[PDB]
This record gives C-alpha cells, structure tokens and sequence, in this order.
C-alpha cells in the first residue's frame, strides 16, 4: 500500500511542522484569515541524500486528497527555444485553475543555480520565469536539494520559499523508530533486540537502516539455500514458511554495511585485538574510558556540566605501537573511523587542499560520532615559524585551516582527533594546547613485564615448544622495542621454515610434519643477529620533551 | 556456442555468486522473496582495476538471462540540443521499464556521474540530477535492476552511492594464483596444446597478472607457435597444406617466451630495460646471496608454512657499505633472476617541482607495487629522498620532511602489506633517517664489507666467465697482491 | 532552438622553491 | 580562499557588501595569520594570490567612512606574520593584549567554568588558584 | 588525425569519433590510424575539463566494450608513450607497443640507400663511410 505518514520515522518535530505547514491552510482556509495570516508562498527541504525527504513528498500527497502535480527539476528544459519557460508556465498555471493544488518541485538545484557565475543563457531564462510566476492562491510549492547552498539566494527571502526545515539525521531514539518502521512486514523468528541494535548503529541515516535490514535478509537467505539442498527446479513449499532473521544475520549484515556517508573512506579491515597490544595496560585503559563515556552515557557530563575533551596525542620512539594502537582503536571501539596519512591531501592547485581538510571534517561530523586518526602530524602540522621556506605559503594555510575545523568544534557530533607522531618536536605550540589536542600520552619503552606481555601477545597464535620460557628472551634484553622483538619472532620463524624445508626436500629424496613447532635451538640462533632499533641520543630526546 | 557464458569467466567466485543472486533470484523464486516482506536489492556497482573483467560479466549477464536488457554507453547519451540528454536518459528509462522485467548496464559511469560539485558545466549536472531522479524518486522502478561498471569508483556522486539507487559495491579485483590458473585453463580449452604443456607452473609463475593479461599472455605463445611453422611455408595464399594445419601444437617452449616478454599491464609504464645478470656474475659474497634469496623467496614459494607458524614475513633489506662492493649488481642480479616484478627507483627520481606531486608520485609507485605482488622495490641511493628529519627550515618549504613522512606510512601504516619487498642501498648510512631502520620498515642491515682474498679470487674468475684468457694463467697472484682492492677496481 | 555550449578554460597552480641561507 | 581565478576576491567582497548590508555590524575575522599574511614574502608564491586577496582587502577596508558604522575584529595567536599595511593606525588601530590570567584572574575563571557544576559543598577553589600559578585558562 | 576529433560543441568529439567507428565498421575488415594519441588521451586524473574525459570515456567504450570489433584494427602512433590512460594500455585495446627506435650502422646504411636511390651521384661517394661517421641520425 502506499506510504502513509506512520511510514516515516525519526523527525517529529520537521514532520510536525510540515504538516501543520501544508494541511491546516489547505485543509481550513477560513480559519487563517479569520485569524488574519496568509499561507506562505512555498518551503523548503534539505538536508543530507537519503534522509526522507521524497519519502515526506510521497506521505504529503497521500495524506492529503488536494490534487498533485508533480515536476522534475531536470523535466523542465526542452531543445525548442523557449519552450521551458511555457512548459513552467503551463504547470503553475495547470496547478492554480484546476484545484486548490499542491506542487512539489524535486531537485530545484538542477533548475535554481545562482545565476552569477553562470554561462548559459536558457536557465537564467528559466528561473527568473519561474521566480516571477511564484513570486506572484491556496497553493503551496515544496522544494526539496540535497545541496542547499547551491541555490540562486535571490529564492531564499521573504515571500518566496521562506520556511525551510533541517530534514538531519536521526538520533538513537529516531533510528530505533526506523528500525521498528521496516521490520513491521518480517519474520523476526523470536530472537531479536532492535534496541541494542539502533544503539550500536551510530552513523546510519534513513535509507542505511533499509540497507542494513536488506543484507540481514540476505544472509538468512543465504543460509537455506544449500544447507536444504534447496531445489532449483521447482520451488519448496515447507521451508519458504520456516524462514526467520536472527541475531546472527543482523551483526553479520552490520559487520559489512558502513555509512553511505563514509562510503568513499572506507578502511579495509585490519585485524586486530586488545589483547593482541601487549603491554601499555593502563593508556588501553584510559583510552577506552575516555572514548567510551560520551557515546554510552553522556548523562553523567551532562550533570558535571562539563564537557569532555574530544582530542590525544601519541608520542614516543618509533616502534613501540603508536600505529598498532591506533589500528585497534579502528578495529574494536564502536565507533566510525576515517584515518588520514600525512601528506595525503596535499595538491597542487591552490586552495584544493583547504578544501579537502574541509571534507574530511565535514565527513566526520557528519557521520558522528567518529575518530579521525592523523597519522604523522610532522607532516600537515609541522612549526608555522619553522618552516621558512615560502611554498607559496600553503602549509601556513593549511595549519589554518586545521585550526579552523579543528577549534570550531561544538560539544555535539563528538569527534574525536587522534595524533600520533615520532618527533614531538616539530609540532605547532599552537596544536600542543587544550581545547584541541589537550590530552599528552607518551609511549616509552616496554619494561620487563611490559616486555614480556608484548612477546606473548605477539607469538600467541604460533605454536611452539612447550618447555619454552619467554621469560628468559625478556631478560638480558633492556632498550628493546616491540619491533625488534617481532624481528627476533620473524627470524625464528624463518629458521622454523628453513628447517622443514630442508626436511622436506630430504623426506622426498628419500621417499623417491618435522617440525610442527618452533626449537629453543631456533630462538637461540635468531638472537645472535638482534639489535636495538632505537640509540640512545633518541631516548635522550624523549626524555627531555617528557621533563619540559 | 561462442556466446560467453557463466562458465566462460574465473577466477572471481564470490562477486559472481553475488550478482547471480541479484540478477536471477528476484526472477527464478519470486515467492521466495515475497515471504519475507523486505524486497531484494536492485542496484549494483562493479569496480575494480582495467582489465579485470567487468565488461565480460556484463556480456555474461546479457547472454545468460532470459530477460529483457538495455544497454547504455557512457558519452553515448549525451546529444548537442538543450534539451536532449534528459530526454535521453527519460527515454531510455521508459523503455526499460515498459516492455518487461530488465537489466539496464551502465558502461563507464564515471563519464556521466561526475562529482556535481567539482564540476562546472551545467548540462553535466542536469544530467546527474535526471540520473539521480530517474533511479529513484517518485515512482522509483518497477521491476528494473541497473549495473554499473567504472574503474574510479571515488569520482562519483555520493548521491548515487546510497541505498535505493546503488545498493551494494562488489569488487572486481585481481586474481589469485587459484584464479589465474581458472582464467588459463578457460582461455587453452579450444586452442591446440601439446601434450608437454603444463599450466599450473604458468599460474604459480604468473604474478600480478590479471584477467586480459593472461590472454595476451596466450596469444603471444600462439604467435610464437604460428612464427615456428610459418618459416616453413609461406606466401602459399590460394592453399596451404593440411600437415601443417594439422599438428601446430604450441609447446611448453612457447609459452615461456611469451612470458619472459611480458609483463603485467598495470606495470607497463614502469618497466625497466632488461639488463640481464646471472648469480654466477656475482663473485663471493654467497652468504649474503643466500640471505637475499632466501628471504625473498620462501613467502612467494612456500605461503603454507608461514601461515602453519602464523607469522608475518620480513619484508625489508638494506645494503650499505663503501662505493663498487656490489650492491647495485646485487639488485640487477635479484631483478633478472627472481620471479617477483621488480620496481627499479633513483634515488632524487621522485622528486618534483610542484606541491605534493612528490608524495603523489611515491603513492602512485607504491600503488603500482601493491596491485602486482608479490613485488621486488629497489630504492638506488637511498640517502637521497630519506635523509634526517632536520626540518629543512632554509629549504623548500620541508618538503624533504612530507616526503620521508609519506615513505615511513607507505611502509608501515593502514596497509594490507601482502608482498612488498624493499631492497635500499646507500654508501653513506648515517644520514638515513632513524624512523626507518627499525625493524617493520627495513629489517635486515646487511654490511657488504670489503672482499677478502677468496672473495678478490671469486670475483676475478666471475669476471672472466666470458673471455678467452690464456692457459697458464694463474689469477691467485693476481688476487694475492691486491689487499685492500675493491670489486670495481 | 537554442544550444547549450561547454567551455573549460584554465586553473591557477601553485610552485614550490628553493633558497639559500647565508 | 578558492582555486579558481577571480572568484577569490569576489567572496571576500559579497561578505563585506553583506556585512555593510546590515549595518551595524561585527565581521570577526579568526586566524589574520592566512588572510593577512606577510606581503611578498618571498618569490615563490601560488601565484600572488595572496597579494591579491591582501589588495582586496586593503582596498575594500579604506573605504569605511562614518555611515555604516561597521566594526572588524582580528584574532590571531602569532602577532609576528600580521602584514604591518593593515595594522597601521587609521586602517587597524587598537591593539589589545590579552595576557595569562593571574592567581585572582584563574580563581575568577574557575569560578565562572564551574557555574553549572553541583560541586561538593565543603569544597573550595582558592586552593587550587593559589597553587596554579602559570596555568592559563585552558589548563 | 589527433585533434582532428575536438568540437567546440557540447557532445560533439564523441559524436564524431562514434560515426567515425561506425564508418569504419560499416565497410569491410578496416584499418583505423589514429595519428598523436596523445592529444586525445590523457591520464583521466590530471586533467580538470570535462570534453576530454568524456572523449576519452567514449574511445575506451568504443575499442572495448559489449559488440567490441569486427574484423577491424586500430594502429596509434606517440613521441611520448607515459602519457597515455593505462586503460587503453592493455589486451584487446592495444595489445603490444612497438618500439621503433634509432637504427645502428646497418639501418642507416639502409637508410642512406633508401634516399640515393633517385638522385645522380658520382662515381667517388660510398656510403660506408656515410653509414659509420653518422651515429645519433634517427633517419
Ligand atoms: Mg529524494
Ligand atoms: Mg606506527
Ligand atoms: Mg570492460
Ligand atoms: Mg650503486
């Protein structure tokens, strides 16, 4: 049947005011004038693709029996000269003589550009035909742009497409609603919690939750399909009526889908673990609280009053785990993430960059909440002062520019800066300052128990001899990193390999599993070729970066 | 019989399985998708490298199923009048929808859906905006599914990106060594083999080879066959004889002369000219000869064992010692030798006057590495991009600092890191940077010391493998009286 | 009828250079 | 700031044709350090873009008479690249410096940060104030 | 020929080159030479106009795509081959790049027999000689 307003879900107070915008001077016209108002002239819709905005068109002209007209904005042209401007005309004047009508203009940005900065000569023709049709009763257009600032501004004042509505993307409550809206016509077996559903799906807006829905579908189709031997031939009758989504499907479904929004920045999995990070127990722990709180309970600010800071900064030598703690903060903390590489963005042209330092933010307000990690921040956010050399002075501007996105930050959206560099040095004072980046963690060198966990973590999932003690490989080593201990792990590894290889080669021989585990001999050998990564001038350096 | 068919396409399993799904349950078990109420996705979007194999899949969808399909090129739509390519795209829309059930294919999407907000000219963005509302929108599509098919999936609206017009992504992407052996045997099941031949060594040999690659690869060893025979009889045009018609047979020969031309085509524009160096050019340093290969050959040879151990490969190497000890006839000596592609880079090669180009072009190489692994990457020089991070305050704006800073995440950062293998090789190894010898990045710091008396002898009679020399010769004093020498010398 | 032309003209870039430090 | 050419000058200048618009006005330009960049720095440049948005400037900043009584407020954090053409007296007179708050500042600071806070009752902030003594407001 | 193609006119280049393959389809088993590729292929990335995108989106559709060829071959001729979209850089659309280089000895002795084979010489001029002292002569 047709989409009936109870279709819509997660805007009450837009699709309140939509209704009483367009059913109350429609529905009762007596009543406005003896009150002594007018209808405005139209209104506007904007707001992010898929949303609803077409879906709120749809349940308008359901809802309401007035008479429909409905005309594309791309509709409008035509290859004879001047025939738009008549096939415009010929609507509004079609709309007005035949009823109290309503008319709904869909992508007017495609025939509503500002008409400076333009070249040709027929859509300026176009809209100012129409500007002064409705610029000139008991009827109401409604406009409806994914992008609102591109329209001509001559059409945003007074009289003319004077009401817009902020059609933005649902909260947790509103997306449960949508969830509720779509799984009304399926088999939800028995086993189903929408709720805890809506509340780990964080960026999903409108059509997302259809898409999410889709593929859960999809995987419990999947499911009987073989494991029934499911007969292509001629359709079964018993196991089309057993059919029922569980949780399974749903978390699978969810594991794959991201956000339409970070569609274009999609990441690919990298597995990782908590417990794959060995060592550095307490700033794992510090950081999940930290990223946890203002998603999972922000009551609590709420009543402190205060808000939480929204930025951390990783330094240390290299090789310690800055970059693996990032990637398991991507990996495992139910939030979206966007990483950024260094000189990523940069380009030639001028202002392009600005411009992509723009986007991505935008992505990630967007898509809130989120965790933007800036890798290697020497690069994009290196000393103002310091960098002498005039490149035109782009990377003053993008500093600028950072600054800018980055300080005009609101408390809602909570986005999270990460940045992790080896050179602490290099950093603008003015970055290294609260309100951005207020938070300092500093990774220093593993220790014994630091050490040790940092080895088990790391060969866990290799077997090994039983009577092997880790804790001897930890001792005798001092300024090691968790590098260098995956290169000693590598080189056992490879005399392991080298090994049965060469047990191979002679079983065939002979012919014509040696070794299902890693020997004590094989870490004895790789041992005799391993080496400290970092010297000791760096340590100097870190430690005094650390006491100033 | 010659129509291509399912059968007739390899080495992807998942994605066809996937578009077989959308495309032929909606319309072979209906009622099966009417139990449950939520409908089935009808958009779909394939993307992937150049010659992977998407246009095959869509000619394969065409042939296979038995409903209605409408075709649309990419600049075809577009027409000189104002008010034309609206018309166009409604019409094609309409025709679509009106005759029957349908599959509309997209061919090169990203001609006619450019960003809508980068671009400038208006009969483009009226053209997107009609897409946009034809696909959905009131009265969205009744029973038509839309395939589309690009090669840079970023340089579309996100507009189309979202459910409702463009459901599900599937990648198209390079084989497996499994997936080219699929792709060979489709490509050999008509043509004439003899009996020697043997595909499974040319799929394990193969590397980074994808989709049209393999037939090139085919054709070459066909044309090597015709260029056998041909010498045997020629300009015969009226008739030519049925023995050799008969009994051409394309030996195993062939096909590894084609191979040693080709290259995979993604790496067409870099390849390198073949200056050809055997091990045995290389005098003494076996030790070092065998650390190299074995390091760089047991994951391309033996992935099972890492995989049993479940550790990770090193993937790094650095030469460093004093100038003419065979470093660089050690990488030349790698690059003719072993079956991984090599990348042979200049040291200030990358480097370029403009802003960020320099990092474009070492994102670029790496891309290039990444697509055809397992790769060999050769930094010549590397003390020439990769020096201390000093600051560069008097020089072009630290441009030298973003580029070691690209390298250390191209290296190391969020990276699938398959098979890349980086070979550097400098003779003044204080001024690399410190962020790159750790362990991760560069593992293995091999000093290539000055040769000694057995090593001075090795390299005297590697030299002379080629020449006739005289038969009372006795290079032992030769060797003998030369103490601190060098190769080069 | 009328006729809808395209037209894309230039863009501005930007250079990078060296100097010295006396 | 935009890539094309032009159309640069023509931003800055429907800003400040809004901003006199609606007079009386606060046009708050954050971060002079990207618009008011040091003039002619040196050789190598975009291509004067940055000259020609400071001339732009320049010339639509001198033609503020009486009438329309608008009001611009800079903002940077380092004074030392703001270009000495636009803080000339007559173009850009005052300069306010806004130092690091004191013992007394920081305890009026906390207090104001810490309105909408149910604190303890048998808690005190003078403490605090009297130990942090080089801590700015952001501490 | 190269820029032969290109059309002021919006939709117009890729009009040109379809009825051009038409043309050449239409007839027999046909030969199309496409003189300095390089005008009318670009990377796809580092350009910034629209027409010749769309161009080369339309010679990509046309040498490779459903109902591909039919007995007709496409030869292209480049000073400079780096330059040209690696997706027409591969089987079935060109399959092998031919390298024709600078000749050795023997071909510019070939060379120089080819040119003096009209022209009344004396009886005094070898060409060996000819042939040797010119090294770097690309014919
Ligand atoms: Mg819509
Ligand atoms: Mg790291
Ligand atoms: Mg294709
Ligand atoms: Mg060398």
């Amino acid at each position: 049947n047709e989409v009936g307003y109870d279709d819509i879900g997660g805007c009450r107070k837009q699709m309140a005011q939509i209704r009483e915008m367009v059913e109350l001077p429609l529905r009762h016209p007596q009543l406005f004038k003896a009150i002594g108002i007018k209808p405005p002239r139209g209104v506007l819709m904007y707001g992010p693709p898929g949303t609803g905005k077409t879906l709120m068109a749809r349940a308008v002209a359901n809802e309401t029996g007035a008479f429909f007209f409905l005309i594309n904005g791309p509709e409008v042209m035509s290859k004879m000269a001047g025939e738009s401007e008549s096939n415009l005309r010929k609507a509004f004047e079609e709309a007005e003589k035949n009823a109290p009508a309503i008319i709904f203009i869909d992508e007017i940005d495609s025939i509503a550009p500002k008409r400076d900065k333009t070249n040709g000569e027929v859509e300026r023709r176009v809209v100012s035909q129409l500007l002064t049709l409705m610029d000139g009763s008991n009827v109401v257009v409604i406009a409806a742009t994914n992008r609102p600032n591109s329209i001509d501004p001559a059409l945003r004042r007074f009289g003319r497409f004077d009401r817009e509505v902020d059609i933005g993307i649902p909260d947790a409550t509103g997306r449960l609603e949508v969830l509720r809206i779509h799984t009304k016509n399926m088999k939800l077996a028995d086993d189903v919690d929408l709720e805890a559903l809506a509340a780990e799906t964080h960026g999903y807006v409108g059509a997302d939750i259809a898409s999410l829905c889709s593929e859960a579908a999809m995987q419990q189709i999947r499911e009987k399909m073989d494991l029934i031997d499911l007969d292509e031939d001629e359709i079964d009758a018993e196991v089309l009526d057993s059919l029922g989504v569980t949780m399974d499907n749903f978390r699978f479904a969810l594991g794959n889908s991201n956000p339409s929004a970070l569609r274009e920045t999609v990441v690919e999995s990298v597995n990782v673990t908590w417990d794959d990070v060995g060592g550095l127990d307490e700033i794992k722990e510090e950081l999940k609280e930290t990223v946890e709180y203002p998603v999972l309970h922000p009551d609590q600010y709420t009543k402190f009053g205060l808000s939480p800071s929204k930025g951390v900064l990783f330094y240390g030598p290299p090789g310690t785990g800055k970059t693996l703690l990032a990637k398991a903060v991507a990996t495992e903390v139910s939030a979206n993430f966007i990483s950024v590489k260094g000189p990523e963005l940069l380009s030639m042209w001028y202002g392009e960059s600005e411009s992509n330092i723009r986007d991505i933010f935008d992505k990630a307000r967007a898509a809130a909440p989120t965790v933007v990690f800036l890798d290697e921040l020497d690069s994009i956010a290196k000393a103002r002062g310091g960098s002498l050399g005039d490149a035109g002075g782009a990377s003053d501007r993008v500093v600028n520019q950072l600054l800018t996105e980055m300080d005009g930050m609101n408390a809602k959206k909570n986005v999270f800066v990460i940045g992790a560099t080896n050179r602490p040095d290099q950093i603008d004072p003015a970055i290294l300052r609260p309100g951005r980046l207020d938070q300092l963690i500093y990774v220093p060198l593993p220790d014994e128990n630091a050490r040790l966990s940092i080895l088990n973590a790391q060969l866990r999932k290799t077997p090994l001899e039983p009577g092997l003690e880790l804790t001897a490989i930890a001792k005798a080593t001092q300024g090691f990193s968790g590098a260098d201990l995956l290169y000693i792990v590598q080189r056992a590894a490879k005399y392991a390999i080298k090994d049965s290889i060469e047990a191979h080669r002679q079983h065939e021989a002979e012919k014509e599993d040696p070794v299902p585990y890693i020997t004590k001999e094989h870490f004895a050998e790789a041992m005799k070729t391993a080496k400290r990564s970092v010297s000791d001038a760096e340590l100097r350096r870190y430690e005094a970066y650390s006491q100033q | 019989m010659n129509e291509v068919g399912y059968d007739d396409i390899g080495g992807c399993r998942k994605q066809m399985a996937q578009i077989r799904e959308m495309v032929e349950l909606p319309l072979r078990h209906p009622q099966l998708f009417k139990a449950i109420g939520i409908k089935p996705p009808r958009g779909v979007l394939m993307y992937g490298p150049p010659g992977t194999g998407k246009t095959l899949m869509a000619r394969a969808v065409a042939n296979e199923t038995g409903a209605f399909f409408f075709l649309i090129n990419g600049p075809e739509v577009m027409s000189k009048m104002a008010g034309e390519s609206e018309s166009n795209l409604r019409k094609a829309f309409e025709e679509a929808e009106k005759n029957a059930p349908a599959i509309i294919f997209i061919d090169e999407i990203d001609s006619i859906a450019p960003k809508r907000d980068k671009t400038n000219g208006e009969v483009e963005r009226r053209v997107v905006s009609q897409l946009l509302t034809l696909m959905d929108g009131m009265k969205a599509r009744s029973n038509v599914v839309v395939i589309a098919a690009t090669n840079r999936p970023n340089s579309i609206d996100p507009a189309l990106r979202r459910f409702g017009r463009f459901d599900r992504e599937v990648d198209i992407g390079i084989p497996d060594a499994t997936g080219r052996l699929e792709v060979l045997r489709i490509h050999t099941k008509n043509m004439k083999l003899a009996d020697d031949v043997d595909l499974e060594a040319l799929a394990a040999e193969t590397h980074g080879y994808v989709g049209a690659d393999i037939a090139s690869l085919c054709s070459e060893a066909a044309m090597q066959q015709i260029r056998e025979k041909m010498d045997l009889i020629d300009l015969d045009e009226d008739e030519i004889d049925a023995e050799v018609l008969d009994s051409l047979g394309v030996t195993m020969d062939n096909f590894r002369f084609a191979l040693g031309n080709s290259n995979p085509s993604a790496l067409r524009e870099t390849v390198v000219e073949s200056v050809n160096v055997t091990w045995d050019d290389v005098g003494g340093l076996d030790e070092i000869k065998e650390e190299l290969k074995e390091t760089v050959e047991y994951p391309v040879l033996h992935p099972d064992q890492y995989t049993k151990f479940g550790l990770s490969p090193s993937k790094g190497v650095l030469f460093y010692g004093p100038p003419g000890t065979g470093k660089t006839l050690l990488a030349k000596a790698v690059a003719t030798e072993v079956s991984a592609n090599f990348i042979s880079v200049k040291g200030p090669e990358l480097l370029s006057m403009w802003y960020g180009e320099s990092e474009s072009n070492i994102r670029d190489i790496f891309d290039k590495a990444r697509a055809a692994a397992p790769t060999v990457v050769f930094l010549d020089e590397l003390d020439s991009i990769a020096k201390a991070r000093g600051g560069s305050l008097g020089d072009a704006g630290g441009a030298s600092d973003r580029v070691v800073n690209q390298l250390l995440t191209e290296m190391d950062g969020m990276n699938a890191k398959k098979n890349v293998f980086v070979i550097g090789a400098t003779n003044r190894p204080d001024q690399i940077d410190p962020a790159i010898l750790r362990p991760g990045r560069l593992d293995q710091l091999i000093y290539v010391p000055l040769p000694d008396e057995n090593a001075r002898l090795s390299i005297l009679n590697a030299q002379l493998r080629k020449t006739p020399l005289e038969p009372g010769l006795e290079l032992t004093a030769i060797a003998k009286a030369t103490q601190g020498f060098s190769g080069a010398d | 009828a009328a006729a809808a032309a395209a037209a894309a003209a230039a863009a501005a870039a930007v250079a990078v250079a060296v100097a010295v430090a006396a």
